[PDB]
RNA sequence: AUUAAUAGGGACGGUCGGGGGCAUCAGUAUUCAAUUGUCAGAGGUGAAAUUCUUGGAUUUAUUGAAGACUAACUACUGCGAAAGCAUUUGCCAAGGACGUUUUCAUUAAUCAAGAACGAAAGUUAGGGGAUCGAAGAUGAUCAGAUACCGUCGUAGUCUUAAGACUAGGGAUCGGGUGGUGUUUUUUUA
């Protein structure tokens, strides 16, 4: 297993594996309800954004699709990337979905909107972690080397500014 | 610089000596000694200085492969070119029965010969079947479906379907 | 085995899994029910307990992988485990004879246990899976 | 000649090619043409046309490591496969030719 | 001590199989862990789609694990209780030409039921699924027994799929002898 996700309404559990399997079962039970596997090479790791209950799945490839809780079916998906996503962030604003990558950038996106917003490269290399808290929108990533970076929601003092 | 040297049939040294005079007076002004040992019994040419390509040297050792493969020498030569690909197909180790390998060569030869070469000529290749090889000649793009096709035939599958797959590809081929 | 009784697991395990590489993969599912009775026998229970769950994750009809699991779950002699067990069984499908087998399996292994009360539970459920 | 000479280990098939810079040793660390880079058509990378293409930025790299002479290592696909090259073989002598390098202990790599 | 199809046979020495059993000897191409000329494009390629996709993928600056098989030479020239057999060794059931006045006259002729291997995608999903069914049940410990020895369900059990030629003329094939040189065979006629 590349890695997990947890409901944080303590529903669903669904995992994201090497043998590009996105087994999405119980947690109170090991009941494997549904599992996914279009992709290219693998699936890395499965972003929750339980306030509009939708299912992100960093896969091996550049493509990120988005699930619905209830349908399994792809309601967005995310491309433009180059090398690998191996990790997405869920986001306090619910809709600029963070994406992390193995090219040391960070893109942050409406999905539903679905066009680019930000992509910031302050990194070199290729992006191990990276998390987020909620009420300050706090980014921090590490990447493939020692640096990390932070980055926090300042845009109302921004366009105070011009 | 380096040489290639390869052993020929009994009677390919016999074959080659006929046309042994052009080929060696072509190859030695694109520095390729084109010599046939008999005594022992071989083949060699020897990448000298006075050629104005480095596709001398592979277009010799296509030429020594065409020559050695029991063939027509001055037909099957002539592919120093870039769009003119010669080459052969052991197709030796497909049987092992003697019986099933006979009743293969007659259904790889057809009936009369051109049952089974028309789709041959419609891939414009001049296979010759000699042995336990068989070597074919022309454009690079004719002859690659021609040897994954004669590849087929080799199989021990009836290539009769095969045969009339082939003629239809090549009538779905005019579009 | 002989490395499982001198204590050696992990390295015995990436030998088990470089051999079933070397092996025919018709003959891998008989060496894999070999090595999950091996390791619930000998080895770790939990080891045992999962290869052979991954081995009924393998093969989708294999009443011996089943079978296995329902010695493996015997030999701790576990109720919570045989009534997941037993649960997992209710999960999974079966004939007409094969879920006969596994109600009077659950009938035994409640008559195993003593609990009434569940085995009073188990035969309604056997009946309304009866009622199908 | 001054030691000015190099290899190049030329993996060649039907419709693909590849270019590896080798001294005698591993050395001479030249450069390395890829297949379908110069051309993404299907058809241009079996023509001599992006062959060349890709052979003209891997002769400027190779001039820039220093070998000159160039020894022949004529690798094709071998085994199962046809065990022959397309067009890359004379693309890459055409390109020798343009760029003048000496032809020098030519052998094939083919398997 | 009439018979010798020398009906037939242990033998008898020279000489032999890519028949075949091991015994070492080469590695031709692949898989993983290696690891890069820090190459993300490479299989396929009616153009396509499609397999693997920036988890290094032609490769590699080669270690091991394994199987694997004889390339132009070359090729059935041959050799099989038989389901078949292509370098290089030491051993053997046995098989091999032949001569024998030497092996003996006495080593039953076809053979089915009794035995030896026993082969041109041991593929697909529902159904009766009953007799029974390996995989494991469980009884006696035997320092040691899935069978030693009773008790159960699954692939199974069985269908569902990939001219009245009238005539000549040269050449051709199959021979042979006049002479001619080697080959055949130079006792193995």
């Amino acid at each position: 297993i590349n890695a997990l996700s947890v409901s944080p309404n303590d529903s669903i559990f669904a995992t994201a594996s090497y043998d590009k399997t996105c087994k999405i079962w119980n947690l109170e039970n090991g009941e494997l309800e549904a599992t996914l596997a279009n992709h290219k090479r693998g699936l890395w790791d499965v972003s929750f954004c339980q306030y509009d209950k939708l299912l992100a799945t960093s896969s091996g490839d550049k493509t990120v699709k988005i699930w619905s809780l209830d349908t399994f079916s792809v309601m967005k998906t995310l491309e433009g990337h180059t090398n690998a996503v191996q990790r997405c962030s869920f986001i306090n604003k619910q809709k600029q979905l963070i994406s992390c990558g193995a090219d040391g950038l960070i893109k942050i996106w409406d999905c539903s909107s679905g066009e680019c917003l930000k992509t910031l490269d302050g990194h070199n290399n290729r992006l191990w972690a990276l998390s987020t808290m909620n009420d300050g929108d706090m980014i921090v990533s590490a990447d493939a080397d020692g640096v990390f970076q932070f980055w926090k929601d300042c845009t109302e003092q921004e366009i105070e500014e011009e | 610089e380096s040489s290639f040297m390869t052993l020929f049939p009994k009677y390919r040294e016999s074959y080659l000596k006929t046309i042994w005079n052009d080929v060696t007076r072509a190859l030695d002004k694109h520095n390729i000694a084109c010599v046939l040992d008999l005594v022992e019994g071989s083949m060699t040419v020897k990448t000298t200085r006075k050629t104005y390509d480095p596709a001398i040297i592979l277009k010799a050792r296509d030429l020594i492969k065409l020559l050695a493969r029991s063939v027509p020498f001055p037909q099957a030569v002539k592919i120093l070119q870039d769009d003119m690909a010669c080459d052969v197909i052991k197709i030796g180790n497909f049987v092992t029965n003697k019986e099933r390998f006979v009743k293969r060569r007659q259904r790889l030869v057809g009936p009369n010969g051109n049952t089974l070469k028309a789709l041959e000529l419609l891939t414009k290749c001049y296979i010759l079947v000699q042995g336990n090889t068989v070597s074919a000649m022309g454009p690079f793009k004719g002859l690659k479906e021609v040897r994954r096709v004669v590849e087929d035939c080799m199989k021990n599958i009836h290539p009769i379907y095969h045969i009339k797959e082939l003629m239809i590809k090549r009538e779905l081929a005019k579009r | 085995d002989f490395l499982i009784s001198h204590n050696e697991e992990q390295e015995a395990r990436t030998i088990l899994g470089n051999a079933l590489k070397a092996l025919p993969k018709r003959n891998h599912i008989e060496v894999v029910r070999k090595f999950a009775q091996l390791e619930f026998a000998k080895g770790d229970p939990e080891r045992g307990r999962s290869l052979f769950e991954g081995l009924v994750a393998d093969a989708p009809k294999r009443i011996d992988l089943w079978n296995v699991y329902v010695d493996q779950e015997v030999k701790a002699k576990d109720k919570k485990k045989v009534e997941d067990l037993f649960e997992r069984i209710i999960t999974k499908k079966i004939t007409r004879k094969q879920a006969k087998f596994f109600f009077n399996k659950w009938l035994q292994f409640e008559e195993s246990e003593g609990d009434e009360k569940t085995i009073e539970y188990v035969k309604a459920k056997a009946t309304e899976y009866v009622a199908s | 000649n001054s030691q000015v000479f190099g290899v190049a280990r030329i993996y060649a098939s039907f419709n693909d090619t590849f270019v590896h810079v080798t001294d005698l040793s591993g050395k001479e660390t030249i450069a390395r043409v890829t297949g379908g880079m110069k051309v993404k058509a299907d058809r241009d990378e079996s023509s001599p046309y992006a062959a060349m293409l890709a052979a003209q930025d891997v002769a400027a790299k190779c001039k820039e490591v220093g070998i000159t002479a160039v020894h022949v290592k004529i690798r094709a696909t071998g085994g199962t496969r046809t065990k022959t090259p397309g067009p890359g073989g004379q693309a890459a002598l055409r390109a020798l030719a343009r760029s003048g390098l000496r032809i020098g202990r030519i052998e094939d790599v083919t398997p």
